[PDB]
């Protein structure tokens, strides 16, 4: 849209003496370019290295235009405290770096210089104090600066690709075919560095959501990016489109789906402990994402990279800030989608989505309950793949639990399979939340009856509407009359459970604990 | 902050002996759990733990560890941390994969010496935590996994404390951190 003009005017009008004001307007412009879709002429402008150019003015402050969101912010912070004459009350171990980044960006997003100049310099001073005195922050800045220095010729070469030799990336939803090959995404090693690096081309026209996410703690689950810049590409149209090109390390253990398959051949006692180790990361990522008022509508195993045994996300294009979107406003995978989303689609022979129905015009998803369902289906896919070579055709059937594909199921598999059924109920308001799931993961070693009781304390069954049929099920089991004498008394309760429109798993499963005693 | 933890259920309750449960079974299932956790956590930093960085397996300059061989008769071995820890991981997994010691079937009882075998496992599991904290916490921070590491150690040391399975003198390399979490 090319809106940076009045900020360029204010920068030029700013006195040469006031270099905090100069840097404020450079960081304000940079924050807006990340939100703006490029046209051809704005591409030349952000790539102008001559005097008067945007690149040349950033070199005067030693700010690298191709740096990650984090390193570019700390480079702004270093330039700003060079100009500070009013030293704040410094206390390093009483400061959240993510909170300072969020407060800085809110200023750059919509605040004038006259109303925030002091706090803006103060915030950047604190950021720079961690860069110098905090071992963790200093090492991050040192590693990214050094890699950025080594890949500098590759960035120049990529940017210098011929206007008639740009790659053309066809789009496709399947991940079963592989990653498309272009000139930019070949692995490579560098001077003395051991891990191979790779560039990727994200399928978007701006990085507005990406900019906001990197100031939140949820970004710990992002593949560390070392360089970000926008690049010219060619579509099937033959017109010049613009996509971000990002540098990072190559993830050395593929994704979570392949991790689950590898366990099929290993020791069985390791399955449930390792599912715990991986899903403690997925659960923490989900809650931390939800805290930013952002949501992930395409949660599935092969969408999470594994690297040095760490679960990480790199495909963030599907994230939304809308906690109640229409089905047409989010992108997801049908095989793992909740039923309230599948009811907004029209299907063909054999059942492929082809469009939306009239439900899509008004029906809205609850994203936290949406994510809870998909996290449950991810757990069901992980469990089943340690036993089968491919997913069974009844995979979406909730009456077929993950444990029903185990020949020798342990108590932990029994307990995890129960959590799958708790997260994937039809009614979104009756699904176990991700928070309750987090609380229960630590009790997976309990005996199944004891673990069942733990779920009842976390998520009381009176909140499913089934409180009447529950007490009517324990009326007969608490009585000490067993044998065929109980079945006659336990018959009228077996009737009410056979009329339920979808089987409620808590009742179905406790009626089994009644039929065991009658027989 | 670097003493952070993750959300979870009450870990002190999570390690309590459930009612009517056999203590050996309770020790067995949680030992298998903790081994996999520390085995996964060590895999995150394995490229930073090398022959050059850790010539002597240790928990800092004062806590040098030697390896007591279970098959050969020889004075305990002074070796590197990468050699020691991958010695240890295959050894523990061999124990858990032995139906004689960790019976998974119903009709197979625990051996008379199961407790001693499990407490030797739990002692050596502790030494991988102590080596990671003392010598590789900078690599832990660079991968932003302080909270997961601390939470796993918290779960592990609460279970040890609950049933008193490691001697206090062996917990010495992390005494300051232990009393920090349990308060
Ligand atoms: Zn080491």
């Amino acid at each position: 849209a090319k809106n940076t003009m009045p900020l360029v005017i204010a920068y030029n009008n700013a006195p040469e003496d006031d270099k905090i004001q100069k840097l404020f307007y450079l960081q304000k412009i940079n924050y807006l370019l990340n939100k703006t879709q490029l046209n051809d002429d704005l591409f030349d402008w952000i790539n102008d290295a001559e005097e008067g150019g945007w690149l040349n003015e950033l070199a005067k402050f030693s700010i690298n235009p191709n740096a990650s969101f984090f390193l570019k912010g700390m480079q702004f912070a270093k330039a700003i405290t060079e100009e500070i004459k009013n030293k704040p009350e410094i206390n390093s171990s009483e400061v959240n770096i993510y909170h300072l980044m969020q407060e800085r960006d809110q200023l750059l997003k919509e605040v004038e210089f006259e109303k925030c100049a002091t706090r803006y310099a103060e915030i950047n001073f604190l950021l720079n104090e961690l860069a110098l005195n905090d071992k963790k922050t200093k090492e991050i800045v040192e590693r990214q600066t050094e890699i950025l220095r080594l890949v500098a010729p590759k960035i120049k070469a990529i940017k210098g690709e011929s206007i008639d030799n740009l790659p053309v990336i066809p789009s496709y939803k399947t991940k079963e075919l592989g990653n498309h090959v272009n000139n930019f995404n070949f692995k490579f090693t560098m001077s003395g560095w051991e891990a191979p690096f790779v560039f990727r081309v994200e399928d978007r026209h701006e990085l507005g959501k990406e900019q906001e996410l990197h100031s939140y703690g949820v970004s710990k689950y992002f593949i560390e990016d070392y360089s970000v810049f926008m690049m010219r590409f060619k579509a099937e149209d033959g017109s010049t489109v613009y996509k971000p090109v990002i540098l990072s390390q190559f993830a050395n253990q593929n994704n979570l789906e392949e991790i689950a398959k590898q366990l099929k051949d290993g020791s069985p006692k390791n399955i449930a402990p390792r599912i715990g180790y991986y899903f403690v990361q997925l659960t923490d990522f989900c809650l931390k994402l939800i805290e930013t008022h952002n949501y992930h509508p395409d949660i599935k195993l092969n969408n999470f990279l594994v690297h040095n045994n760490r679960v990480l996300v790199s495909d963030r294009k599907t994230f939304t800030t809308n906690d109640n979107p229409l089905a047409s406003e989010i992108l997801t995978s049908p095989l793992f989608a909740p039923d309230e989303f599948l009811k907004c689609l029209l299907f063909n022979k054999e059942g492929d989505p082809v469009g939306y129905n009239r439900n899509a015009l008004w029906k809205r998803m609850n994203m936290p309950q949406f994510m809870a369902y998909q996290l449950g289906m991810a757990l069901k896919q992980f469990l089943i793949l340690t036993q089968l070579d491919e997913l069974p055709d009844d995979f979406r059937n909730p009456d077929h639990s993950a444990v029903s594909h185990f020949k020798t199921p342990s108590r932990q598999i029994i307990n995890l399979s129960l959590l799958v059924q708790e997260l994937t109920r039809l009614d979104p308001d009756k699904r176990m939340t991700i928070k309750q799931f987090q609380t229960l993961l630590n009790f997976k070693n309990l005996p199944p009856d004891a673990f069942y009781q733990k779920v009842e304390e976390v998520f009381p069954s009176s909140q499913l509407g089934i409180a009447e049929d529950i007490e009517a099920l324990n009326k007969v089991l608490n009585s000490d009359l067993k044998g065929e004498a109980l079945l006659k008394q336990a018959n009228p309760v077996f009737t009410k459970l056979s009329k339920y429109d979808p089987k409620e798993t808590r009742l179905t499963r406790l009626a089994e604990k009644l039929a065991i005693r009658c027989f | 902050n670097a003493e952070a933890t993750l959300g979870s259920g009450n870990l002190r309750q999570a390690v309590m002996l459930p009612e009517g449960e056999d203590l050996n079974e309770w020790i067995a299932v949680n030992t298998v759990d903790f081994f996999n956790q520390i085995n996964m956590l060590y895999g995150t930093i394995t490229e930073f733990c090398t022959e050059a960085s850790c010539p002597v397996m240790s928990a800092g300059p004062r806590y040098e560890y030697h390896w007591a061989d279970g098959t050969n008769i020889k004075k305990p071995i002074k070796c590197s941390a990468p050699k020691y820890i991958d010695y240890l991981m295959t050894w523990v997994q061999d124990q858990l994969d032995d139906e004689t010691l960790f019976p998974s079937k119903i009709g197979v009882p625990f051996p008379k010496n199961f407790m001693s075998v499990a407490k030797t496992i739990l002692k050596r599991l502790f030494r991988v935590y102590a080596h990671i904290y003392h010598q590789h916490f900078d690599s832990v921070m660079q991968l932003q996994e302080e909270a997961h590491l601390n939470t796993s150690f918290k779960h592990f040391i609460f279970f040890v404390q609950e049933f008193n399975l490691i001697d206090r003198r062996e917990l010495a390399p992390l005494q300051e951190l232990i009393e920090k979490l349990g308060s």
